[PDB]
RNA sequence: UUUUUUUUUU
RNA sequence: CGUAGCUGUAGAUGAAUGCUAAUUAUAGAGUAU
RNA sequence: UUUUUUUUUUUUUUU
RNA sequence: GGAAGCUGGAAGACGGAAUCGUUAUUAAGCGCCAGGUAGUCCUGGACACUGAAUCC
């Protein structure tokens, strides 16, 4: 067992002692704690992953379905978990400030997606099928001045 | 929902308080449970007919040592509930792969679990 | 059975009781494993994975033994603890060689903790570590809370009854089965009290005995400088980046979960059923410890006084032969709570004290020597008592501590008069002459 | 506040301040 | 039954349940039973942990009467009403006089009659008859056998107000 | 019956109609009404079920019970009637449009098979080519993408007669 | 007592209407440093205050039905500086004002502190016997971090109180009260 | 789209 | 913040909001039915 | 967080 | 001049014909204020959320 001495002996102390907690080689290979950030529309997000099979709390000690009563909204903030198989292993904490109803849901998908890659570099290629890492930096266009009340609303 | 002329200016807009009636008043006194030498009373509130909000328990008659605060269903109990519906031919097809996936969606609440699985095929 | 094709409703009238009678160490278990080696070998891509690793440990367990540490110091760190834990319990010119081996085991045992805590243990290794410590009576106030969460999350998991055993062979030669589902259900009552009576305090807790201490709440102090200051023209700075970096201040805090309290509540109900079964006195001591909690059970439900009243009722109606030996542990825990049925309970316990001391020779020094030893190690399973007397050199060194704590327990009550004035003088004079001959030295001095 | 949009806003605004205004028509 | 059996469903006969609960199911269980297409299928109720703690208290209370037992009511706050579907039927099977009232608000938000009086308590003649009629459906065979005391003969007014409290209005 | 009305003063939903596993079944979220989809002769016809509020005191099953579960109970009983009796079960000989199924259109600048579809606000383009696979293999793959993607998000698309 | 006072902090703020003018002030202020008597010169901290803007609207040539508009943008710049333990008032106040260039005003904010009773106790400790029965960086503030934390918290408290009180006394038609006449 | 309290009910 | 989700009423054949003996607010003065 | 909560989201800011 | 209570039997379910144009955070809905130096608009300027389809 000489190969493990060089690999296991370098991760400890030295450059970056954070990467020291793992769950075997095959089946989880996920870090204990991870962080991720996501931006979508006029809003921001900060999602952190921690070990635990508890419930999901967003902010102010409240449930998840309260913020997103709709079914489609809840599925978008949990799609990466199903593909990666972390359905009931890791916890979820969502913190957002500003935006709207569906605007905040999109930021969570980008924030949580960037956290899984950090925890496991290998578990990042399978997430490209659904285009999770893709974002939308473009925003709403300005209202042009003149006679048009709206962007392109003509008048008689 | 009654209407009368017992309002205190703008407190009820001319309505009869529910606790002021005969039948509701008979079942609206918890401090009298001591006189029950034969047995005891019990009550529970879980529906959404009115927002609980603070729900002061000290100014009602019960004490802080006689309140049973239940929590959401545990993952172990959640699995049994889903399997129970299968034997009743309620769901069409519920694969085991998505069993744990639905736990986070509804959060394990009984009201959100039965409604979510009823609208969709389930699983 | 009813005529409608269902179970008769009359059967479901009362509640069943719990067992938890047997209790064995990790010493005799290993001996049986080494004998039934030829019979245990009789027993897809994953087919080889569950066989290759599963047999290598069987031959090794009986990583080059208890030697070659440091360099070696994953399941490797878990199996190593078993060898050290089992070697220490074996004890329970000659003092030179023995000390060399005893010291090495203790030094190596602590070293393995540093690497163990740095990696989060799995469900298949958390229980083994906890169980080993209980047998050896070597707990940790820092490690206990961490391992308690794993045993809770997996216990309530969906795959609890359907999932098969863990692949360590340790569960093969075990009474219980069904993986962790029924394994914890048949747990000895002695070890069940640990979960309920677990200290969750941190090192910063010093406002009780030490003195004043202001705790910090702002570790990070981010201050800018002249070399790392943003330019005046910040509009062009954003255009010179691949992606958005700076964002509004949004940080998510950590929310504490049950932290093992959810599992503790379930365990508390087991002790309630084991009261009206007419069990042994030793087994009943664990029930009192759980009911005498001060930081886990709290007073949510109105079951604490009910359970305590039932325990006192059964305890009062017992013979003095089985109650005399068990007097320090019962009185120490029962004195920490106040109930209506307090005066009646203590009156019975005081009468046996008169006969216990008189028969032991307390106002032929062998009678008083052996009696103290049984009360100090044999009786108390893992309890840590006033001044940390917890489970003799010349004279009156160990027995003095036992008697010192006994007096304080009876004077602690807050329901009625502790005892009579005559008893105090007799008790005081009992130890007055005993402490006189306590070797008037070494570190064995009453702190 | 001539149309039904701006005029109804005043009534709804007062409803959040601890007042009850009839709503009903307009 | 016991700590080992937690979170399991207990089968109940469709015909037996109706007789034990003439008024109806406890809580919103009626919405979930109609979804089953089979008409001969049994009804199951989960045994939550909250019921085990409450059931044990009742067992000791009965044995004492034959200050250790509880002498006050409880309150479920927070699936609080789910336990009612299992605690009531079990108690009734043990020869216990249980007063069932899952919908007490029906006598306050329906068509009725009110007559003001000096006592200041409104009465409902229409709803007053339904209270006793529904209670005697299953609690019969016991009230008639029970005797009546002589110390509480007739000291109640028409509106149920005590004589001492009713006469104070005319002071 | 085939009109997709959009009320002016209402909340816009990304997925108005929710697709179910059962072929002849669909849930409407706009009006919280249950409907069944079947081809009849040539056109899609539905049987809307009321879900609004308003009796025996035995059990809350059937009759006048204004519960959200009444619609679900009324749909399951109706589904078995068609299969058992075999009145109308037959395949949709009614076509969708010129470009095969709905949502697929041919390219004008060159030979391509575009299949546009929304997913959480995003969309895809390009799809598979046509010159490199002919007019048969490419056409078959174009339809396979829409049917496969609709089974995951549970998105139901109304079929128009024209 | 006046002699017991000391300048706790001096928040220096700038308001420039041009990008080039603001850049000149930063260079001028830096040049004034690294020349005092003490080994380490006073190194204030930086704190940008965004960049407010304003742009009115007007109809656009006369005799038109409002088909086009012309806007006039008027940008602005701001800058804030923090000071701690200003032992030398002459070497700080003079340097800040002398770093100006062009139309670049300033707004200082003094902050004094008075000490109460000087704690003087704990004399020579008793004793008996048994009876036998440096590290200074280049561009960093020399002041201790503990002092900054104590002073920083005070500034955040005053800002919250001022905003709360100012909002209360903010209504149209000052001096009007309900049913007063 | 609306909650109790300073005490005089066996 | 608005259409929220949720949840009571009539699953409106009858919801159109202008007309005015009469008051609310700004202003030195906006008055008479 | 099994003595914890009792809950919708905005157009500048934790430099 | 703006808004509100009370009162209410102002004139409308006509037409699937026809004329004004939208290069997708377009279109369609809904909500907020900044200036107009006392109040004083359904237009203009300006921000934000839900947000479908077609052969263009």
């Amino acid at each position: 067992s000489s190969d493990s001495a060089l690999i296991s002996g370098a991760i400890v102390r030295a450059f970056n002692p954070e990467r020291m907690k793992v769950f075997m080689h095959n089946g989880c290979e996920w870090l204990w704690q991870a962080e991720g950030t996501g931006t979508r529309k006029r809003a921001a997000a900060h999602v952190i992953i921690r070990r635990g099979t508890g419930q999901v709390r967003v902010n102010n000690d409240e449930d998840l379905y309260v913020r997103w009563p709709f079914y489609y909204n809840r599925m978008d903030v949990l799609q990466p978990f199903f593909l990666t198989g972390t359905a009931g292993i890791y916890d979820l904490f969502i913190h957002v400030r500003g935006g709207g109803s569906s605007g905040q849901a999109g930021a969570v998908r980008l924030a949580v997606g960037r956290a899984l890659v950090s925890a496991c570099p290998a578990c990042a290629r399978l997430l490209e099928e659904d285009m999770v890492l893709y974002e939308d930096t473009r925003q709403r266009m300005p209202k042009m001045p003149g006679r048009m009340k709206a962007r392109k609303m003509r008048t008689w | 929902e009654y209407v009368s002329m017992r309002y205190e200016g703008t407190r009820f807009n001319g309505h009869i308080p529910a606790f002021h009636l005969s039948t509701p008043r008979l079942l609206s006194r918890f401090d009298d449970a001591q006189q029950f030498q034969r047995g005891l009373k019990i009550c529970a509130t879980s529906w959404r007919r009115s927002n609980r909000r603070d729900y002061r328990p000290d100014l009602l008659g019960v004490r802080q040592e006689e309140i049973r605060t239940v929590r959401n269903f545990s993952p172990l109990e959640f699995a049994n509930f889903v399997a129970y519906y299968h034997k009743k031919k309620i769901l069409h097809e519920f694969p085991r792969e998505k069993l744990d996936y639905f736990y986070m969606l509804s959060g394990g609440n009984g009201f959100q679990a039965r409604r979510l699985l009823a609208s969709l095929y389930g699983g | 059975l009813l005529d409608t094709g269902e179970i008769v409703p009359g059967a479901f009238a009362s509640v069943k009781k719990v067992g938890d009678f047997p209790l064995l160490p990790l010493s005799l278990l290993l001996s049986r494993l080494k004998e039934r080696r030829q019979e245990l070998l009789r027993d897809f891509a994953r087919e080889e994975e569950r066989i290759q690793r599963k047999i290598k440990i069987l031959e090794l367990l009986a990583s080059q033994g208890a030697i070659g540490d440091a360099k070696r110091i994953h399941a490797d760190a878990v199996n190593l603890l078993l060898l050290l834990a089992a070697e220490a319990e074996t004890l329970a010119e000659e003092r030179q060689l023995w000390r060399l081996k005893c010291e090495g085991n203790e030094e190596k045992w602590n070293l393995c903790i540093s690497r163990l805590k740095e990696l989060a243990l799995d469900h298949e290794d958390s229980f083994l570590v906890f169980y080993a410590m209980c047998s050896t009576n070597r707990f940790d106030a820092v490690l206990l809370p961490a391992l308690l969460e794993r045993l809770e999350a997996s216990f309530f998991s969906s795959q609890a009854l359907s999932k098969p055993l863990f692949h360590p062979i340790f569960e093969v030669w075990d009474p219980p089965c069904e993986s962790f589902a029924a394994l914890i259900n048949v747990l000895p009552l002695s070890a069940k009290a640990v979960v309920v009576t677990a200290d969750r305090r941190s090192e910063r807790e010093r406002r009780e005995n030490e003195g004043w201490l202001a705790p910090p709440e702002a570790p990070p102090l981010v201050l800018p400088n002249w070399q790392t200051m943003h330019p005046v023209d910040m509009e062009a700075w954003e255009k010179k980046q691949r992606r958005v970096v700076r964002t509004r201040h949004v940080k998510a805090k950590i929310i504490r979960q049950a932290d093992g309290r959810k599992l503790a509540a379930t365990m508390a109900l087991h002790g309630r059923q084991a009261i009206h079964r007419d069990a042994a006195v030793s087994s009943l001591v664990s029930v009192a410890a759980m009911c005498a909690s001060n930081s886990q059970r709290a007073l949510r439900g109105e079951l604490l006084p009910e359970t305590l009243n039932l325990l006192a009722a059964e305890l009062l109606g017992r013979s003095a032969d089985a109650l005399s030996p068990h007097l320090l542990s019962l009185s120490f825990l029962l004195s920490q709570s106040s109930v209506s049925l307090t005066e009646r309970l203590f009156l019975h316990l005081e009468a046996v004290l008169r006969g216990w001391l008189e028969e032991n020779g307390f106002v032929a020094s062998e009678k008083r020597r052996k009696a103290s030893e049984e009360q100090l190690r044999n009786l108390p399973p893992g309890l840590n008592v006033f001044g940390l007397v917890q489970s003799d050199t010349e004279s009156a060194l160990w027995e003095s501590r036992v008697l010192a704590a006994l007096l304080s327990s009876f004077l602690r009550v807050d329901d009625y008069r502790p005892s009579l004035d005559f008893v105090l003088l007799l008790s005081d004079a009992l130890r007055n002459s005993l402490r006189r001959t306590a070797v008037l030295h070494e570190k064995d001095v009453l702190s | 506040c001539m149309n039904k949009k701006n005029r109804l806003a005043l009534r709804k605004r007062r409803r959040r301040m601890g007042e009850r205004v009839s709503l009903r028509y307009r | 039954v016991g700590v080992e059996d937690v979170g399991r469903f207990r089968l109940f006969d469709r015909h037996r349940l109706v007789e034990l609960l003439p008024e109806g199911l406890a809580g919103e269980l009626s919405r979930d039973v109609e979804m089953i297409p089979s008409a001969t299928s049994p009804i199951g109720v989960m045994l939550r942990k909250a019921t085990l703690e409450l059931q044990m208290q009742l067992e000791l209370f009965a044995r004492v009467h034959a200050l250790a037992a509880v002498q006050r009511g409880f309150l479920l706050d927070g699936g609080k009403s789910c336990v009612l579907n299992y605690l009531i039927p079990w108690a009734r099977e043990n020869n216990w006089l249980v007063v069932y009232e899952p919908l007490p608000s029906r006598y306050a938000r329906e068509i009725g009659d009110i007559k003001r009086s000096s006592a200041g308590v409104y009465i409902q003649s229409s709803f007053s008859q339904e209270f006793l009629e529904r209670l005697g459906r299953f609690n019969r065979r016991l009230l008639e056998e029970l005797p009546v005391a002589r110390r509480c003969y007739g000291q109640a007014a028409l509106d149920g107000v005590h004589r001492l409290y009713a006469e104070r209005s005319y002071h | 019956r085939q009109e997709f009305f959009w009320p002016e003063k209402a909340r816009r939903t990304r997925v108005p109609l929710y697709q179910n596993s059962r072929p002849n079944l669909v849930y409407d979220q706009r009006f919280r009404r249950f409907m069944c989809m079947w081809y009849a002769n040539g056109v899609q016809v539905f049987r809307p079920f009321s879900c609004r509020g308003r009796l025996p005191d035995g059990l809350g099953i059937g009759r006048g019970s204004g519960t959200w579960e009444r619609a679900r109970a009324k749909a399951v009983v109706l589904l078995k009637q068609l299969q058992r009796q075999g009145h109308l079960d037959r395949l949709a000989k009614p076509d969708v449009t010129r470009s095969g199924v709905r949502g697929v259109y041919f390219d004008t600048e060159e030979k391509l098979w575009v299949a546009t579809w929304n997913e959480h606000g995003l969309r895809r383009f390009k799809a598979f080519p046509t010159m490199e696979m002919g007019f048969d293999a490419a056409y078959q793959a174009a339809v396979a993408v829409r049917r496969q993607k609709l089974r995951e998000n549970y998105i139901f698309s109304m079929q128009r007669n024209r | 007592a006046l002699s017991a006072y000391s300048l706790r902090s001096l928040i220096v703020t700038y308001n420039s209407r041009n990008r080039s003018s603001m850049n000149a002030t930063i260079e001028n202020l830096k040049n004034a440093l690294r020349w005092t008597s003490p080994s380490e010169s006073s190194s204030p901290s930086s704190a940008p205050s965004s960049a407010p803007s304003s742009a009115p609207s007007s109809s656009w040539s006369p005799f038109k039905y409002k088909y086009a508009l012309r806007h006039y943008v008027f940008e602005d710049h701001r800058y804030a500086f923090a000071f701690y333990d200003v032992n030398s008032v002459q070497e700080v106040v003079s340097a800040a004002l002398g770093a100006m260039a062009g139309e670049t005003c300033c707004s200082c904010r003094f902050s004094w502190r008075f000490a109460g009773r000087p704690p003087v106790s704990l004399p020579t400790p008793p004793r008996l016997v048994p009876s036998s029965r440096a590290t200074v960086l280049r561009g960093h503030c020399p002041t201790d971090k503990e002092f900054i934390r104590r002073a920083l918290e005070e500034e955040q408290a005053v800002e919250r109180i001022r905003k709360k009180l100012d909002k209360k006394q903010l209504q149209w038609f000052p001096g009007k009260t309900p049913w007063a006449p």
